[PDB]
């Protein structure tokens, strides 16, 4: 059962380390689980159909965990079809099964670890509100999905119990240097700006915005983590102080991952095995014509939906949505590299810096005189200390936070 | 007094009245739903 | 547009179990409704099929229709044959252009 | 040279494709540019025919993709395999008879144009027609789908602009055989529209349950989508429904001309430009696409050729289609006949007759407003 | 309700047929439908077209330029004028009207009338 498939591109992890001792350790009796290797070349369509269709006439099952190096886009949806017409569980973990799509097909069985658009901003507002800056603004370009994106933010603010003040919700798309651009842009003057772009567009609009003095020492720009890029390649228009949710590629990869998957996988089989008593294998043939078209014998969609493993929880929802991501927070530095402030825990940001070390905006902003710091003393009706309310965790309404 | 005000309305326009009295109580204000973190109305504004 | 086919004419001891069958050859005749016509000589057609299921009142119950859903054609199957029976069957179905009429057939004991 | 390779059905087809290029290659100046075609047919297994298309035109180097739907009854599998794998390079492909919405998401399709609306311009319609006999009082159904979504939000949108709400929206849900609390909800309301945008064999279903809650007659107008009257749909309906449905709907050899004349344009428009290199062939041993991929797409959402068989073959930002064409139909005792034109914000009826679902002849105005009301108080010691 | 058909007696050669369907005990406004039907000699059978009183009718895409037919609500009458007929066009004609329902079904049917061009 079961299968495990690499890249070995760009990573070292190959032979028989990452190949053996899978959901054994010390679990009472989940089943008879064999591991079979394997290590493609770069990843093409001929060949991928090929190599999946041929590991299909063989062990199958369970389907393979696949994980790519390739930083290509246009894999998840190639290999959901694949899923989609073949019914075989399949999994994501590196690379190129990491990038979330919304729409599937409704019989595709294939999820990705990676986290969505719509958590991706709950931690952008959490971030924001834990740092007191409040009023904002929501120049966004057009792209699929910032609707959607819009109207999440939205709905956030509204339902909330803090309180948050939004103005100038630019939505421009009219080249971006021909009168209305300059004057949509010119409406801001608040200090903290969300953007949502694709990479290419975040640069001509930050290029463009620099001379008009909205990235001076008093801006904080934050951006999802589509336009963070594969936190290698920067060019020379990102200013420092960039505030970028994104996945997480520094503290666990590889080992781990392939453990949790194969340890989810041997569990759902498990749970399915509870109940139906049985695993049939649906995969016939590589190639042919006038095939079944459906096998509603095993649904594993409602029996994995509710799933953990060694401790930890690892659960699924109506879409291929991972419940508790490990999303990290990340900001550009002074050298022109991807820092480690911040570790989303489960529901707490759990953040490192106590106070934003106000870096520096380029190689040729004024130096900050309109900051300064204040020492105070407390007593008497002059000045007195309080302490935050439990639900709601700031200061209601005028009192100044002192650390 | 809205009793007879409603009893006046009717008489100058057109309708049949079918006064039931609210369920809860409260006149209904925001609050946060229970288990959740979201805004919901109740009381006999909820009722609307 | 279409035609629908029947035979010239059939004959059976009475008594028995008559089936005429009508075809149409283009399509499919499973969706849109078709109706069982019955004329006299030198009389004006009656109608005793209608809906394939229901009958007209007074009609008598030895009449049947059926739809074959496989061969394309429709079936009105005809118990105790009467010498009052002899008479002209006309098979008329309706499309989403125009209206079409049976070849029609004629039985004798 | 240049190859642009194509998917269609029947070898009549390829014929037709074949006349069609040589007479576009006899027009214009054909100066140190030449494109020979070839083809291709289906297969009944997807994977198949991803394999085939692939080391087929791949391997070609070819400029442009075109594919059709198949003659086989219904499904929607004509363009999934050829966009997903053709969609790993930045090649285009062009749609020439498959209107779905599921073929709108740029961000699941980054690849694939096409020339026919979509059915979020049925909603567009729908929109346009109710403006001009002032009802305002819009109730749909919507089945619970990627199908109906689309068409929910673009009604939802708008119909914002104009500052005005539609009733309620119901969802009934795909693939079930009863459907009554939703028709009895409906039941009492202030609005006599029936709006429908349903899936063929729903149809059926929420006609018949229509049909026994004696709502047909009198009233209650009806408004449905162009597969809401088509096939076995159309058996168990009533009359008066507007039967809306697109004009040269099953023609694909004028939509043929209008796609190789707009791509040759597309093709001279882009080669006076910089260097310019060529897919990749093999489908194996090539795993990047080439520098100007979206440069060509772009340009051509750009271009318009409105000479080949009909008006202004527009695209724009989502690159379905600008100004269509419909034919408002209308059922009336069966054999459908012709009621209107629309030709975008210009919607000219004819002179034929209206015959509403009830026999009548006036427009019914959908509103009763039911004369009762249902007053709520809460005790108070001096008022009540 | 009944029918009763009577034409002109006019069969001669290259000419025009207008005959008139009177109804007892039936009213010629209402929300039916009335169709008119053809059989020539020792054939089948075929429908030429419908009236309505509200508007428009549908004849028949074959003779769609050569056939019309209008209704008279006074007089509780509906003709048809056949233009350019041919000398061939000896048939019947019959007049039922149609069943409300939810198909067309002819009931009753009228006794006809016999032309011989």
């Amino acid at each position: 059962n079961i299968a495990v498939m690499l890249g070995h591109s760009h990573d070292v992890t190959e032979r028989e380390l990452r190949t053996l001792w899978g959901p054994e350790q010390a679990a009472g009796l989940p089943l008879d689980v064999n591991v079979v290797a394997l290590l493609m070349n770069r990843t093409d369509p001929k060949s991928l159909i090929t190599h999946v269709c041929d590991l299909m006439s063989g062990a199958r099952i369970h389907g393979l965990v696949f994980g790519d190096d390739t930083d290509q886009e246009a894999v998840a949806q190639m290999l959901d079809f694949i899923s989609s017409h073949t019914f075989v569980p399949i999994l994501g973990i590196h690379g190129g099964a990491s990038m979330i799509m919304a729409d599937k097909d409704p019989t595709s069985t294939f999820f990705q670890f990676g986290a969505s658009i719509q958590q991706q901003a709950t931690v952008m507002l959490k971030i924001m509100q834990d740092y007191d800056w409040h009023v904002f603004s929501l120049v966004t370009t057009i792209f699929p999905g910032y609707r959607e994106f819009i109207s999440f933010v939205k709905t956030t603010v509204d339902n909330s119990f803090v309180g948050w003040d939004m103005q100038n919700v630019i939505t421009l798309d009219t080249s971006f240097e021909d009168a209305k651009t300059q004057v949509q842009l010119k409406k801001i003057h608040s200090s903290v700006i969300l953007l949502y772009c694709s990479k290419d567009e975040a640069v001509l609009i930050l290029s463009e915005a620099r001379s008009l003095g909205l990235t001076g020492y008093d801006f904080f720009w934050i951006v999802p983590s589509l336009v963070s890029g594969n936190t290698e390649l920067i060019p020379k228009e990102f200013p420092s102080g960039l505030i970028s949710v994104s996945y997480d590629d520094w503290d666990y990869s590889l080992e781990a991952r392939v453990r949790d998957g194969i340890g989810i996988l041997t569990t759902a089989a498990s749970s399915m095995l509870e109940k139906f008593s049985y695993i049939p294998e649906a995969k016939a043939s590589c190639y042919g014509q006038m095939e079944r078209p459906e096998v509603p014998m095993h649904t594993l969609h409602p029996f994995m939906v509710n799933v953990t493993w060694d401790g930890k929880d690892l659960s699924f929802t109506e879409e291929g949505y991972q419940v508790h991501p490990r999303l990290v927070v990340i900001v550009l530095n002074k050298d022109r590299e991807w820092e480690k402030v911040g570790k989303w825990e489960n529901h707490t940001l759990s953040l490192r810096h106590a106070v934003w070390p106000r870096y520096k905006s380029f190689s040729d902003c004024e130096p900050d005189d309109n900051h300064l710091s204040i020492v105070t003393l407390e007593e008497a009706p002059f000045v007195i200390v309080e302490d935050i309310d439990p639900l709601t965790e700031t200061c209601v309404r005028n009192t100044v936070p002192c650390r | 007094f809205c009793i007879d005000l409603l009893i006046k309305l009717a008489r100058t326009m057109n309708f049949t009245y079918e006064v039931h009295l609210v369920a809860d109580g409260k006149f209904g204000t925001q609050e946060r739903v229970n288990n959740s973190n979201k805004k919901e109305w109740n009381g006999m504004m909820g009722e609307l | 547009n279409f035609m629908l086919t029947q035979p010239h004419s059939v004959s059976e001891s009475p008594g028995k179990t008559v089936t005429i069958s009508c075809t149409r050859s283009s399509g499919s005749i499973a969706s849109n409704y078709v109706q069982w016509y019955q004329q006299r000589p030198g009389s004006a057609p009656t109608t005793v099929i209608y809906e394939d299921n229901q009958r007209p009142s007074g009609v008598p119950d030895r009449f049947s229709g059926s739809i074959d859903s496989s061969s394309n054609s429709a079936s009105l199957t005809i118990s105790g044959l009467k010498t009052e029976d002899e008479a002209d069957y006309y098979c008329q179905s309706y499309d989403s252009s125009t209206v079409v009429f049976g070849g029609g057939t004629k039985l004798t004991v | 040279i240049v190859n642009i390779g194509a998917v269609l059905s029947t070898r009549k087809h390829e014929q037709m494709f074949r006349e069609a290029v040589n007479q576009a290659n006899k027009r214009h100046g054909s100066w140190k540019i030449q494109l020979n075609a070839t083809s291709v047919t289906h297969k009944p297994n997807a994977i198949q025919m991803a394999l085939s298309v692939c080391e087929d035109l791949i391997s070609s180097q070819v400029y442009a993709i075109l594919v059709s739907h198949p003659p086989t009854p219904n499904d929607h599998f004509t363009p999934t395999p050829v966009s997903y794998t053709a969609g790993f390079y930045r090649i285009p492909v062009l749609g020439l008879t498959t209107r779905m919405s599921i073929y709108s998401d740029k961000s699941i399709h980054l690849s694939f144009l096409r020339t026919v609306p979509p059915y979020s311009h049925q909603s567009s319609v729908w929109f346009e027609m109710m403006r001009v006999y002032s009802w305002n009082h819009i109730i749909l159904l919507v089945s619970d789908d990627h199908e109906g979504r689309a068409a929910q939000k673009r009604l939802e949108t708008l119909l914002e602009e104009r500052e005005s709400k539609a009733e309620k929206v119901l969802q009934f849900d795909p693939g079930t055989k009863n459907v009554t609390a939703l028709l009895m909800e409906a039941k009492e309301l202030e609005a006599r529209v029936i709006i429908l945008s349903a899936s063929e064999d729903d149809a059926a279903t929420v006609y018949r349950a229509a049909a026994m809650l004696n709502m047909t007659g009198s009233g209650y107008v009806w408004l449905v989508g162009e597969r809401e009257i088509s096939g076995n749909a159309l058996r168990y309906a009533p009359d008066g429904i507007l039967g809306l449905q697109l004009i040269n709907g099953k023609n694909e050899s004028a939509h043929i001309s209008d796609a190789v004349g707009v791509v040759a344009q597309a093709v001279h428009e882009l080669l006076e430009k910089e260097n310019i290199t060529d897919p990749p062939r093999g489908c194996v041993g090539n795993t990047n696409i080439w520098k100007t991929g979206p440069l060509f797409k772009r340009v051509l959402m750009s271009s318009k050729y409105a000479d080949g068989v009909t008006g202004r073959v527009e695209f724009n930002e989502d690159g379905d289609r600008k100004f269509a064409n419909y034919s408002i139909m209308n059922l009336q005792r069966r054999k459908l006949v012709q009621v209107g034109i629309y030709n975008g914000t210009h919607v000219i009826p004819n002179d034929r007759k209206i015959i509403w679902p009830g026999g009548e002849t006036e427009k019914p105005r959908g509103y009763q407003m039911s004369t009762r009301l249902k007053i709520v108080t809460i005790h108070q010691e001096p008022f009540v | 309700l009944q029918l009763q058909e009577s034409g002109p007696g006019l069969v001669k050669p290259s000419q025009t047929l207008s005959l008139t369907c009177t109804v007892s005990g039936g009213s010629i406004s209402s929300s039916n439908w009335w169709s008119w039907v053809r059989q020539p000699p020792g054939k089948g059978l075929e429908w030429i077209g419908e009236i309505y009183h509200s508007g428009n009718t549908n004849y028949n895409p074959s003779l769609k330029s050569r056939v019309t037919v209008s209704v008279d609500k006074s007089k509780n009458q509906f003709s048809l004028k056949l233009t350019s007929v041919t000398a061939a066009d000896t048939a019947v004609y019959y007049c039922a009207r149609d069943v409300s329902g939810g198909v067309n079904w002819f009931d009753p049917w009228g006794q006809g009338t016999l032309v011989t061009v």
